[PDB]
Protein backbone atom coordinates (compact mmCIF):
# COMPACT_ATOMS: atom_id res chain seq x y z
CA UNK A 1 0.00 0.00 0.00
CA UNK A 2 0.57 3.81 0.68
CA UNK A 3 3.49 5.16 2.31
CA UNK A 4 2.23 8.08 4.67
CA UNK A 5 3.58 9.51 7.81
CA UNK A 6 2.45 6.53 9.91
CA UNK A 7 4.83 3.72 8.48
CA UNK A 8 7.50 5.51 7.81
CA UNK A 9 10.09 4.46 9.90
CA UNK A 10 9.99 1.49 7.27
CA UNK A 11 12.22 3.18 5.47
CA UNK A 12 15.48 2.20 7.39
CA UNK A 13 14.86 -1.50 8.10
CA UNK A 14 16.90 -3.76 6.34
CA UNK A 15 14.64 -4.18 3.33
CA UNK A 16 16.11 -3.31 0.38
CA UNK A 17 14.11 -0.37 -1.15
CA UNK A 18 14.55 2.43 -3.67
CA UNK A 19 12.29 6.07 -4.36
CA UNK A 20 12.16 6.82 -8.19
CA UNK A 21 11.42 10.25 -8.67
CA UNK A 22 10.42 11.20 -12.27
CA UNK A 23 10.19 14.68 -12.04
CA UNK A 24 13.27 15.82 -13.76
CA UNK A 25 13.54 13.64 -16.57
CA UNK A 26 11.53 15.87 -19.31
CA UNK A 27 12.71 19.45 -18.94
CA UNK A 28 11.94 22.30 -21.21
CA UNK A 29 12.44 26.16 -21.55
CA UNK A 30 9.51 27.56 -23.31
CA UNK A 31 10.04 30.81 -25.85
CA UNK A 32 8.68 32.75 -28.43
CA UNK A 33 9.30 32.04 -32.04
CA UNK A 34 9.93 34.84 -34.69
CA UNK A 35 6.56 34.25 -35.83
CA UNK A 36 5.81 34.76 -32.39
CA UNK A 37 4.23 31.39 -31.21
CA UNK A 38 5.66 29.41 -28.51
CA UNK A 39 8.04 26.82 -28.66
CA UNK A 40 9.99 24.73 -26.03
CA UNK A 41 13.28 23.68 -26.45
CA UNK A 42 14.53 19.96 -24.19
CA UNK A 43 17.17 20.20 -21.65
CA UNK A 44 19.24 17.56 -20.45
CA UNK A 45 17.01 15.87 -17.58
CA UNK A 46 17.46 12.61 -14.78
CA UNK A 47 16.02 9.91 -12.98
CA UNK A 48 16.77 10.11 -9.36
CA UNK A 49 16.86 6.88 -7.75
CA UNK A 50 17.65 6.56 -4.19
CA UNK A 51 17.84 4.17 -1.51
CA UNK A 52 17.31 6.17 1.95
CA UNK A 53 19.13 3.56 4.04
CA UNK A 54 22.23 3.83 2.32
CA UNK A 55 22.05 6.63 0.77
CA UNK A 56 23.44 5.32 -2.83
CA UNK A 57 21.65 7.43 -5.63
CA UNK A 58 21.50 6.10 -9.16
CA UNK A 59 21.34 9.14 -11.04
CA UNK A 60 20.34 8.12 -14.57
CA UNK A 61 21.11 10.88 -16.95
CA UNK A 62 18.09 11.50 -19.80
CA UNK A 63 19.63 13.43 -22.84
CA UNK A 64 17.46 15.45 -24.74
CA UNK A 65 18.47 12.67 -27.85
CA UNK A 66 16.03 10.27 -26.35
CA UNK A 67 12.98 12.68 -27.53
CA UNK A 68 13.66 13.48 -30.92
CA UNK A 69 11.01 12.65 -32.94
CA UNK A 70 8.76 11.39 -29.97
CA UNK A 71 5.52 12.30 -29.71
CA UNK A 72 3.52 13.24 -26.01
CA UNK A 73 6.98 13.45 -24.44
CA UNK A 74 5.45 14.25 -20.70
CA UNK A 75 3.35 10.53 -20.93
CA UNK A 76 6.62 9.20 -23.00
CA UNK A 77 8.70 10.35 -19.85
CA UNK A 78 6.77 8.03 -17.16
CA UNK A 79 7.46 5.24 -19.76
CA UNK A 80 11.55 6.01 -20.27
CA UNK A 81 11.34 6.21 -16.22
CA UNK A 82 10.36 2.80 -15.73
CA UNK A 83 12.12 1.46 -18.61
CA UNK A 84 15.43 2.60 -17.30
CA UNK A 85 14.32 1.73 -13.51
CA UNK A 86 13.59 -1.98 -14.70
CA UNK A 87 17.56 -2.03 -16.66
CA UNK A 88 18.70 -0.52 -13.29
CA UNK A 89 17.26 -3.59 -11.38
CA UNK A 90 18.16 -6.47 -13.70
CA UNK A 91 21.57 -5.15 -13.64
CA UNK A 92 22.08 -5.48 -10.12
CA UNK A 93 22.69 -8.86 -8.34
CA UNK A 94 20.04 -10.53 -7.46
CA UNK A 95 21.04 -9.71 -3.33
CA UNK A 96 21.10 -6.26 -4.30
CA UNK A 97 17.63 -6.07 -6.14
CA UNK A 98 14.86 -4.09 -4.23
CA UNK A 99 12.33 -5.35 -2.33
CA UNK A 100 10.05 -2.50 -2.92
CA UNK A 101 10.38 0.52 -5.06
CA UNK A 102 8.59 3.77 -4.19
CA UNK A 103 7.67 5.88 -6.51
CA UNK A 104 7.19 9.84 -5.65
CA UNK A 105 4.00 10.42 -8.22
CA UNK A 106 0.74 8.04 -8.54
CA UNK A 107 1.32 8.29 -12.40
CA UNK A 108 4.26 6.13 -12.19
CA UNK A 109 2.83 2.99 -10.96
CA UNK A 110 1.46 1.84 -13.87
CA UNK A 111 4.53 2.04 -16.19
CA UNK A 112 6.66 0.77 -13.43
CA UNK A 113 4.39 -2.37 -12.72
CA UNK A 114 4.50 -3.05 -16.09
CA UNK A 115 8.00 -2.71 -17.14
CA UNK A 116 8.50 -4.66 -14.11
CA UNK A 117 6.60 -7.66 -14.62
CA UNK A 118 9.52 -10.18 -14.63
CA UNK A 119 9.72 -9.06 -10.94
CA UNK A 120 6.62 -10.00 -9.96
CA UNK A 121 7.74 -10.40 -5.70
CA UNK A 122 8.76 -6.63 -6.09
CA UNK A 123 6.11 -4.55 -4.96
CA UNK A 124 5.36 -1.00 -6.30
CA UNK A 125 4.44 1.23 -4.06
CA UNK A 126 2.70 5.02 -3.98
CA UNK A 127 3.36 7.37 -0.95
CA UNK A 128 0.95 10.25 0.60
CA UNK A 129 4.30 12.21 1.78
CA UNK A 130 5.65 15.14 -0.20
CA UNK A 131 8.87 14.84 -1.00
CA UNK A 132 11.48 17.65 -1.85
CA UNK A 133 13.24 15.32 -4.68
CA UNK A 134 12.55 17.25 -7.37
CA UNK A 135 15.23 20.07 -5.59
CA UNK A 136 17.84 17.77 -6.47
CA UNK A 137 18.74 19.88 -9.70
CA UNK A 138 19.78 22.73 -6.76
CA UNK A 139 22.63 20.56 -5.90
CA UNK A 140 25.59 21.94 -8.04
CA UNK A 141 27.46 19.01 -8.94
CA UNK A 142 24.31 16.75 -9.90
CA UNK A 143 23.13 19.98 -11.88
CA UNK A 144 26.98 20.01 -13.91
CA UNK A 145 27.16 16.46 -14.75
CA UNK A 146 23.61 16.64 -16.19
CA UNK A 147 24.18 19.56 -18.12
CA UNK A 148 27.56 18.53 -19.68
CA UNK A 149 26.60 15.09 -20.80
CA UNK A 150 26.37 14.65 -24.29
CA UNK A 151 25.15 11.10 -24.43
CA UNK A 152 22.75 9.13 -21.87
CA UNK A 153 24.89 8.08 -19.01
CA UNK A 154 24.50 6.47 -15.28
CA UNK A 155 26.32 8.27 -12.54
CA UNK A 156 26.40 7.14 -8.71
CA UNK A 157 26.66 9.44 -6.03
CA UNK A 158 26.02 9.34 -1.86
CA UNK A 159 23.60 11.61 -0.96
CA UNK A 160 24.63 12.06 2.20
CA UNK A 161 28.64 12.59 2.09
CA UNK A 162 30.07 10.72 4.75
CA UNK A 163 27.09 11.14 7.37
CA UNK A 164 26.27 7.53 8.57
CA UNK A 165 29.81 7.49 9.98
CA UNK A 166 27.99 9.69 12.64
CA UNK A 167 24.56 9.51 12.44
CA UNK A 168 21.85 7.08 11.83
CA UNK A 169 19.95 6.83 8.19
CA UNK A 170 16.81 7.94 9.74
CA UNK A 171 18.53 11.22 10.88
CA UNK A 172 20.29 11.53 7.70
CA UNK A 173 16.82 11.39 5.31
CA UNK A 174 15.37 14.19 7.66
CA UNK A 175 18.52 15.93 6.61
CA UNK A 176 18.47 15.73 3.71
CA UNK A 177 14.66 16.14 2.81
CA UNK A 178 14.98 19.69 4.84
CA UNK A 179 18.13 20.61 2.95
CA UNK A 180 16.29 19.55 -0.19
CA UNK A 181 12.97 21.68 1.21
CA UNK A 182 14.87 24.64 1.69
CA UNK A 183 16.72 24.91 -1.73
CA UNK A 184 13.07 24.45 -3.22
CA UNK A 185 11.64 27.23 -1.82
CA UNK A 186 14.13 29.66 -1.77
CA UNK A 187 17.16 28.02 -3.87
CA UNK A 188 19.36 31.63 -3.29
CA UNK A 189 19.26 31.58 0.68
CA UNK A 190 19.74 27.86 0.76
CA UNK A 191 22.64 28.23 -1.44
CA UNK A 192 23.82 31.09 0.88
CA UNK A 193 23.65 29.73 3.61
CA UNK A 194 25.08 26.48 2.49
CA UNK A 195 28.51 27.97 1.06
CA UNK A 196 28.87 31.51 2.86
CA UNK A 197 31.38 30.59 5.31
CA UNK A 198 34.22 30.15 2.93
CA UNK A 199 36.11 28.42 5.53
CA UNK A 200 33.53 25.26 5.27
CA UNK A 201 34.51 23.38 1.88
CA UNK A 202 33.24 20.49 -0.60
CA UNK A 203 35.28 17.99 -0.86
CA UNK A 204 36.12 16.76 -4.24
CA UNK A 205 34.22 13.86 -3.09
CA UNK A 206 31.29 15.29 -2.22
CA UNK A 207 28.17 16.96 -2.43
CA UNK A 208 27.70 18.82 0.50
CA UNK A 209 30.07 21.01 2.72
CA UNK A 210 32.41 19.25 5.65
CA UNK A 211 29.96 20.94 8.85
CA UNK A 212 30.97 19.80 11.98
CA UNK A 213 28.35 18.33 14.38
CA UNK A 214 27.71 21.60 15.96
CA UNK A 215 27.84 23.56 12.74
CA UNK A 216 25.13 21.35 10.71
CA UNK A 217 22.77 21.73 13.79
CA UNK A 218 23.09 25.77 13.21
CA UNK A 219 22.77 25.15 9.13
CA UNK A 220 19.40 23.13 10.23
CA UNK A 221 18.13 25.61 12.39
CA UNK A 222 18.63 28.42 9.69
CA UNK A 223 17.13 26.01 7.05
CA UNK A 224 13.52 25.99 9.22
CA UNK A 225 14.08 29.86 9.78
CA UNK A 226 13.94 30.43 5.58
CA UNK A 227 11.13 27.76 5.35
CA UNK A 228 8.93 29.38 7.83
CA UNK A 229 10.19 32.82 6.49
CA UNK A 230 8.83 31.75 3.20
CA UNK A 231 5.92 30.26 4.16
CA UNK A 232 5.06 33.94 6.16
CA UNK A 233 6.16 35.74 3.28
CA UNK A 234 3.97 33.93 0.84
CA UNK A 235 1.00 33.77 2.63
CA UNK A 236 1.60 37.67 4.56
CA UNK A 237 1.57 35.50 8.08
CA UNK B 1 -41.41 -25.93 -30.53
CA UNK B 2 -39.93 -27.88 -27.74
CA UNK B 3 -41.01 -28.57 -24.28
CA UNK B 4 -39.43 -28.98 -20.29
CA UNK B 5 -41.73 -30.81 -18.63
CA UNK B 6 -42.04 -30.29 -14.19
CA UNK B 7 -43.42 -32.91 -12.19
CA UNK B 8 -44.39 -30.70 -10.18
CA UNK B 9 -44.03 -26.98 -7.83
CA UNK B 10 -43.65 -27.68 -4.76
CA UNK B 11 -42.26 -24.92 -3.26
CA UNK B 12 -43.28 -21.13 -4.20
CA UNK B 13 -40.73 -19.87 -7.13
CA UNK B 14 -40.20 -17.18 -9.59
CA UNK B 15 -39.57 -18.59 -12.73
CA UNK B 16 -37.45 -17.24 -15.39
CA UNK B 17 -37.11 -18.91 -19.45
CA UNK B 18 -35.12 -16.08 -21.31
CA UNK B 19 -35.84 -13.00 -20.50
CA UNK B 20 -39.46 -13.93 -19.65
CA UNK B 21 -40.92 -14.63 -15.90
CA UNK B 22 -43.64 -15.42 -13.71
CA UNK B 23 -44.85 -16.70 -10.37
CA UNK B 24 -45.85 -20.29 -9.45
CA UNK B 25 -47.52 -20.56 -6.04
CA UNK B 26 -46.62 -23.59 -3.36
CA UNK B 27 -48.30 -26.82 -5.04
CA UNK B 28 -49.58 -25.17 -7.90
CA UNK B 29 -50.58 -27.65 -10.46
CA UNK B 30 -47.58 -26.35 -12.99
CA UNK B 31 -45.90 -29.01 -15.44
CA UNK B 32 -43.99 -26.70 -17.34
CA UNK B 33 -42.86 -24.23 -20.27
CA UNK B 34 -43.83 -25.12 -24.13
CA UNK B 35 -43.56 -23.69 -27.54
CA UNK B 36 -39.65 -23.25 -26.48
CA UNK B 37 -38.23 -21.95 -30.38
CA UNK B 38 -35.69 -24.35 -31.49
CA UNK B 39 -32.30 -23.14 -32.45
CA UNK B 40 -30.74 -21.13 -29.83
CA UNK B 41 -29.81 -21.90 -26.64
CA UNK B 42 -32.11 -20.74 -23.37
CA UNK B 43 -32.08 -20.71 -19.82
CA UNK B 44 -34.35 -21.93 -17.09
CA UNK B 45 -34.05 -19.94 -13.85
CA UNK B 46 -35.35 -19.84 -10.41
CA UNK B 47 -35.72 -17.81 -7.31
CA UNK B 48 -37.40 -19.15 -4.20
CA UNK B 49 -40.14 -16.67 -2.34
CA UNK B 50 -38.55 -17.68 1.08
CA UNK B 51 -35.42 -16.96 0.02
CA UNK B 52 -34.53 -14.72 -2.67
CA UNK B 53 -30.33 -15.48 -2.15
CA UNK B 54 -28.93 -17.57 -4.96
CA UNK B 55 -30.79 -17.45 -8.42
CA UNK B 56 -29.76 -20.73 -10.25
CA UNK B 57 -30.44 -21.82 -13.45
CA UNK B 58 -29.76 -23.94 -16.00
CA UNK B 59 -28.45 -23.72 -19.72
CA UNK B 60 -29.78 -25.71 -22.32
CA UNK B 61 -30.57 -26.57 -25.95
CA UNK B 62 -33.33 -28.70 -26.63
CA UNK B 63 -31.95 -30.06 -29.62
CA UNK B 64 -29.61 -31.73 -27.55
CA UNK B 65 -32.10 -33.79 -25.31
CA UNK B 66 -35.49 -34.15 -23.67
CA UNK B 67 -34.91 -32.19 -20.05
CA UNK B 68 -37.28 -31.98 -17.43
CA UNK B 69 -37.20 -30.22 -13.88
CA UNK B 70 -38.01 -32.08 -10.79
CA UNK B 71 -37.90 -30.00 -7.14
CA UNK B 72 -35.34 -32.22 -5.37
CA UNK B 73 -36.53 -32.13 -1.25
CA UNK B 74 -32.93 -32.85 0.40
CA UNK B 75 -30.87 -30.55 -2.10
CA UNK B 76 -33.87 -28.06 -1.63
CA UNK B 77 -33.89 -27.20 -5.31
CA UNK B 78 -35.59 -27.55 -8.57
CA UNK B 79 -32.73 -29.89 -10.92
CA UNK B 80 -32.87 -30.28 -14.70
CA UNK B 81 -32.71 -34.02 -15.56
CA UNK B 82 -32.49 -35.26 -18.82
CA UNK B 83 -35.36 -38.26 -20.21
CA UNK B 84 -33.60 -41.13 -22.00
CA UNK B 85 -36.91 -42.92 -22.73
CA UNK B 86 -38.11 -40.76 -25.65
CA UNK B 87 -41.23 -42.77 -25.46
CA UNK B 88 -42.15 -42.12 -22.23
CA UNK B 89 -40.78 -38.19 -22.38
CA UNK B 90 -43.36 -37.38 -25.41
CA UNK B 91 -46.18 -39.62 -24.11
CA UNK B 92 -45.77 -37.64 -20.68
CA UNK B 93 -45.35 -33.97 -21.97
CA UNK B 94 -48.50 -34.55 -24.46
CA UNK B 95 -50.89 -35.98 -20.91
CA UNK B 96 -49.51 -32.09 -19.52
CA UNK B 97 -50.49 -30.21 -22.58
CA UNK B 98 -53.77 -31.73 -23.18
CA UNK B 99 -54.53 -30.66 -19.56
CA UNK B 100 -53.26 -27.46 -20.34
CA UNK B 101 -51.07 -27.49 -17.07
CA UNK B 102 -48.05 -25.94 -18.95
CA UNK B 103 -47.40 -22.04 -20.21
CA UNK B 104 -46.33 -20.80 -23.62
CA UNK B 105 -43.20 -19.38 -24.39
CA UNK B 106 -44.21 -15.99 -24.84
CA UNK B 107 -42.53 -14.66 -28.00
CA UNK B 108 -43.90 -11.99 -29.70
CA UNK B 109 -43.35 -12.49 -33.84
CA UNK B 110 -41.51 -8.95 -34.58
CA UNK B 111 -39.43 -9.53 -31.25
CA UNK B 112 -35.26 -10.96 -32.16
CA UNK B 113 -34.29 -9.85 -28.86
CA UNK B 114 -33.28 -13.63 -27.54
CA UNK B 115 -31.49 -14.23 -31.16
CA UNK B 116 -29.75 -10.80 -30.44
CA UNK B 117 -28.38 -11.66 -27.11
CA UNK B 118 -27.42 -15.21 -27.92
CA UNK B 119 -26.27 -15.00 -31.61
CA UNK B 120 -23.10 -15.83 -30.96
CA UNK B 121 -23.56 -18.43 -27.86
CA UNK B 122 -23.14 -21.88 -28.22
CA UNK B 123 -23.85 -25.11 -26.18
CA UNK B 124 -20.69 -26.51 -26.87
CA UNK B 125 -18.81 -23.40 -25.47
CA UNK B 126 -20.71 -23.03 -22.56
CA UNK B 127 -19.84 -26.61 -21.38
CA UNK B 128 -16.18 -25.80 -21.49
CA UNK B 129 -17.04 -22.88 -19.17
CA UNK B 130 -19.15 -24.75 -16.98
CA UNK B 131 -17.19 -27.75 -16.54
CA UNK B 132 -20.15 -30.65 -15.60
CA UNK B 133 -19.49 -33.31 -18.45
CA UNK B 134 -21.83 -36.27 -17.41
CA UNK B 135 -25.05 -33.86 -18.22
CA UNK B 136 -25.63 -31.94 -21.57
CA UNK B 137 -27.18 -28.75 -19.42
CA UNK B 138 -25.16 -26.23 -17.47
CA UNK B 139 -26.13 -25.10 -14.05
CA UNK B 140 -25.20 -21.99 -13.10
CA UNK B 141 -25.98 -19.60 -9.87
CA UNK B 142 -25.48 -15.95 -8.07
CA UNK B 143 -22.61 -17.19 -5.47
CA UNK B 144 -20.30 -19.42 -8.36
CA UNK B 145 -17.07 -17.71 -8.73
CA UNK B 146 -14.34 -17.23 -11.62
CA UNK B 147 -10.97 -19.13 -12.67
CA UNK B 148 -9.41 -15.50 -12.55
CA UNK B 149 -11.26 -14.74 -8.84
CA UNK B 150 -9.51 -17.91 -7.42
CA UNK B 151 -6.39 -17.05 -8.40
CA UNK B 152 -7.12 -13.59 -6.29
CA UNK B 153 -11.88 -21.71 -4.30
CA UNK B 154 -13.68 -24.72 -5.54
CA UNK B 155 -12.47 -25.39 -8.82
CA UNK B 156 -15.48 -28.25 -10.41
CA UNK B 157 -17.70 -25.62 -9.15
CA UNK B 158 -15.72 -22.38 -11.39
CA UNK B 159 -16.92 -20.35 -14.36
CA UNK B 160 -13.79 -21.22 -16.57
CA UNK B 161 -13.71 -17.73 -18.27
CA UNK B 162 -11.03 -16.72 -20.50
CA UNK B 163 -8.62 -15.05 -18.07
CA UNK B 164 -7.90 -11.23 -19.54
CA UNK B 165 -5.39 -9.24 -17.31
CA UNK B 166 -3.78 -6.27 -19.08
CA UNK B 167 -0.90 -5.85 -16.51
CA UNK B 168 0.50 -9.63 -17.11
CA UNK B 169 3.46 -10.87 -19.54
CA UNK B 170 0.19 -12.30 -21.75
CA UNK B 171 -1.02 -8.72 -22.81
CA UNK B 172 2.52 -6.70 -22.68
CA UNK B 173 5.82 -8.13 -25.12
CA UNK B 174 9.01 -7.20 -23.76
CA UNK B 175 10.27 -4.13 -25.38
CA UNK B 176 6.64 -2.99 -26.56
CA UNK B 177 5.61 -2.05 -22.93
CA UNK B 178 4.19 1.76 -23.40
CA UNK B 179 3.03 0.37 -27.01
CA UNK B 180 0.86 -2.73 -25.57
CA UNK B 181 -0.36 -1.17 -22.52
CA UNK B 182 -1.63 2.26 -24.45
CA UNK B 183 -2.44 0.24 -27.46
CA UNK B 184 -3.99 -3.42 -26.94
CA UNK B 185 -4.50 -4.43 -30.21
CA UNK B 186 -1.66 -7.19 -29.97
CA UNK B 187 -3.26 -8.69 -27.26
CA UNK B 188 -7.00 -8.73 -28.76
CA UNK B 189 -5.69 -9.76 -31.97
CA UNK B 190 -2.38 -11.61 -31.65
CA UNK B 191 -3.47 -13.68 -28.04
CA UNK B 192 -7.02 -13.57 -27.70
CA UNK B 193 -8.77 -13.85 -31.18
CA UNK B 194 -6.06 -16.02 -33.32
CA UNK B 195 -4.75 -17.71 -30.04
CA UNK B 196 -7.19 -18.49 -27.75
CA UNK B 197 -10.33 -17.67 -29.37
CA UNK B 198 -10.08 -18.53 -32.92
CA UNK B 199 -12.31 -16.51 -34.34
CA UNK B 200 -14.35 -13.43 -33.24
CA UNK B 201 -17.86 -15.60 -33.06
CA UNK B 202 -16.17 -17.34 -29.87
CA UNK B 203 -15.23 -14.27 -28.49
CA UNK B 204 -18.44 -12.68 -29.08
CA UNK B 205 -20.55 -15.61 -27.84
CA UNK B 206 -18.41 -15.76 -24.50
CA UNK B 207 -19.06 -11.79 -23.64
CA UNK B 208 -22.37 -12.69 -24.50
CA UNK B 209 -22.89 -15.50 -21.77
CA UNK B 210 -21.35 -13.18 -19.50
CA UNK B 211 -23.55 -10.57 -20.02
CA UNK B 212 -26.20 -13.41 -19.41
CA UNK B 213 -24.68 -14.66 -16.27
CA UNK B 214 -24.53 -11.56 -14.74
CA UNK B 215 -28.07 -10.30 -15.46
CA UNK B 216 -29.61 -13.11 -14.71
CA UNK B 217 -28.04 -14.61 -11.60
CA UNK B 218 -26.08 -11.47 -10.77
CA UNK B 219 -22.68 -13.26 -10.90
CA UNK B 220 -20.19 -10.64 -10.17
CA UNK B 221 -17.29 -12.81 -11.90
CA UNK B 222 -19.57 -12.77 -14.92
CA UNK B 223 -19.97 -8.89 -14.53
CA UNK B 224 -16.02 -8.47 -14.22
CA UNK B 225 -15.64 -11.03 -17.86
CA UNK B 226 -18.06 -8.94 -19.55
CA UNK B 227 -16.39 -5.71 -18.69
CA UNK B 228 -12.80 -6.81 -19.46
CA UNK B 229 -14.17 -8.08 -23.02
CA UNK B 230 -15.54 -4.91 -24.12
CA UNK B 231 -12.43 -2.59 -22.50
CA UNK B 232 -10.02 -4.96 -24.32
CA UNK B 233 -11.56 -4.11 -28.19
CA UNK B 234 -12.10 -0.65 -26.96
CA UNK B 235 -8.61 0.01 -25.70
CA UNK B 236 -7.35 -1.34 -28.84
CA UNK B 237 -6.75 1.20 -31.76
CA UNK B 238 -6.65 -2.01 -34.45
CA UNK B 239 -9.88 -4.02 -35.11
CA UNK B 240 -11.81 -5.50 -37.52
CA UNK B 241 -14.57 -2.76 -39.05
CA UNK B 242 -16.96 -6.64 -39.42
CA UNK B 243 -16.09 -6.70 -35.14
CA UNK B 244 -16.92 -2.93 -34.19
CA UNK B 245 -20.27 -3.07 -36.60
CA UNK B 246 -21.66 -6.14 -34.59
CA UNK B 247 -20.05 -5.07 -31.18
CA UNK B 248 -22.21 -2.33 -31.65
CA UNK B 249 -25.06 -4.11 -32.18
CA UNK B 250 -24.66 -6.83 -29.61
CA UNK B 251 -23.88 -4.16 -26.70
CA UNK B 252 -27.26 -2.34 -28.02
CA UNK B 253 -29.44 -5.04 -27.08
CA UNK B 254 -27.88 -5.77 -24.02
CA UNK B 255 -28.33 -2.24 -22.66
CA UNK B 256 -31.63 -1.99 -24.02
CA UNK B 257 -32.50 -5.14 -22.38
CA UNK B 258 -30.97 -4.57 -18.79
CA UNK B 259 -33.76 -3.33 -16.09
CA UNK B 260 -33.47 0.52 -15.16
CA UNK B 261 -33.41 -0.51 -11.48
CA UNK B 262 -30.48 -3.04 -11.50
CA UNK B 263 -28.08 -0.32 -13.72
CA UNK B 264 -26.21 0.74 -10.75
CA UNK B 265 -24.86 -2.68 -9.65
CA UNK B 266 -24.50 -4.41 -13.19
CA UNK B 267 -22.62 -1.33 -15.18
CA UNK B 268 -19.13 0.19 -14.09
CA UNK B 269 -18.50 3.83 -14.81
CA UNK B 270 -15.10 4.19 -15.46
CA UNK B 271 -15.02 1.02 -18.42
CA UNK B 272 -18.54 2.45 -20.14
CA UNK B 273 -17.30 6.16 -19.54
CA UNK B 274 -13.78 5.17 -21.28
CA UNK B 275 -15.16 3.01 -23.92
CA UNK B 276 -17.43 5.30 -25.33
CA UNK B 277 -15.79 8.53 -24.63
CA UNK B 278 -11.93 8.57 -24.12
CA UNK B 279 -11.00 4.97 -26.05
CA UNK B 280 -9.72 4.44 -29.73
CA UNK B 281 -13.18 3.35 -30.58
CA UNK B 282 -15.03 5.88 -29.03
CA UNK B 283 -16.47 7.33 -32.11
CA UNK B 284 -17.38 3.75 -33.14
CA UNK B 285 -20.16 2.45 -30.94
CA UNK B 286 -23.11 4.73 -32.47
CA UNK B 287 -26.24 2.70 -31.79
CA UNK B 288 -24.52 1.76 -27.88
CA UNK B 289 -23.70 5.64 -27.36
CA UNK B 290 -27.14 6.73 -28.05
CA UNK B 291 -28.80 4.19 -26.29
CA UNK B 292 -26.76 4.85 -23.20
CA UNK B 293 -27.04 8.62 -23.20
CA UNK B 294 -30.41 8.30 -23.39
CA UNK B 295 -31.10 5.45 -20.93
CA UNK B 296 -28.23 5.88 -18.30
CA UNK B 297 -26.97 9.48 -18.53
CA UNK B 298 -26.41 9.37 -15.16
CA UNK B 299 -24.09 6.90 -15.13
CA UNK B 300 -22.05 9.36 -17.99
N1 LIG C 1 -42.43 -41.02 -13.83
C1 LIG C 1 -41.95 -40.09 -14.30
C2 LIG C 1 -41.36 -38.92 -14.87
C3 LIG C 1 -42.03 -37.73 -14.19
O1 LIG C 1 -42.31 -37.74 -13.03
N2 LIG C 1 -42.32 -36.64 -14.93
C4 LIG C 1 -43.40 -35.83 -14.47
C5 LIG C 1 -43.34 -34.49 -15.23
S1 LIG C 1 -41.75 -34.16 -15.99
C6 LIG C 1 -41.57 -35.61 -17.02
C7 LIG C 1 -42.32 -36.78 -16.39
Amino acid sequence: GAMNSSNYAELFNNDIKLFVDDTNVYRVTVHKTFEGNVATKAINGCIFTLNPKTGHLFLKIIHTSVWAGQKRLSQLAKWKTAEEVSALVRSLPKEEQPKQIIVTRKAMLDPLEVHMLDFPNIAIRPTELRLPFSAAMSIDKLSDVVMKATEPQMVLFNIYDDWLDRISSYTAFSRLTLLLRALKTNEESAKMILLSDPTITIKSYHLWPSFTDEQWITIESQMRDLILTEYGRKYNV
Amino acid sequence: MNTVPFTSAPIEVTIGIDQYSFNVKENQPFHGIKDIPIGHVHVIHFQHADNSSMRYGYWFDCRMGNFYIQYDPKDGLYKMMEERDGAKFENIVHNFKERQMMVSYPKIDEDDTWYNLTEFVQMDKIRKIVRKDENQFSYVDSSMTTVQENELSDPAHSLNYTVINFKSREAIRPGHEMEDFLDKSYYLNTVMLQGIFKNSSNYFGELQFAFLNAMFFGNYGSSLQWHAMIELICSSATVPKHMLDKLDEILYYQIKTLPEQYSDILLNERVWNICLYSSFQKNSLHNTEKIMENKYPELL
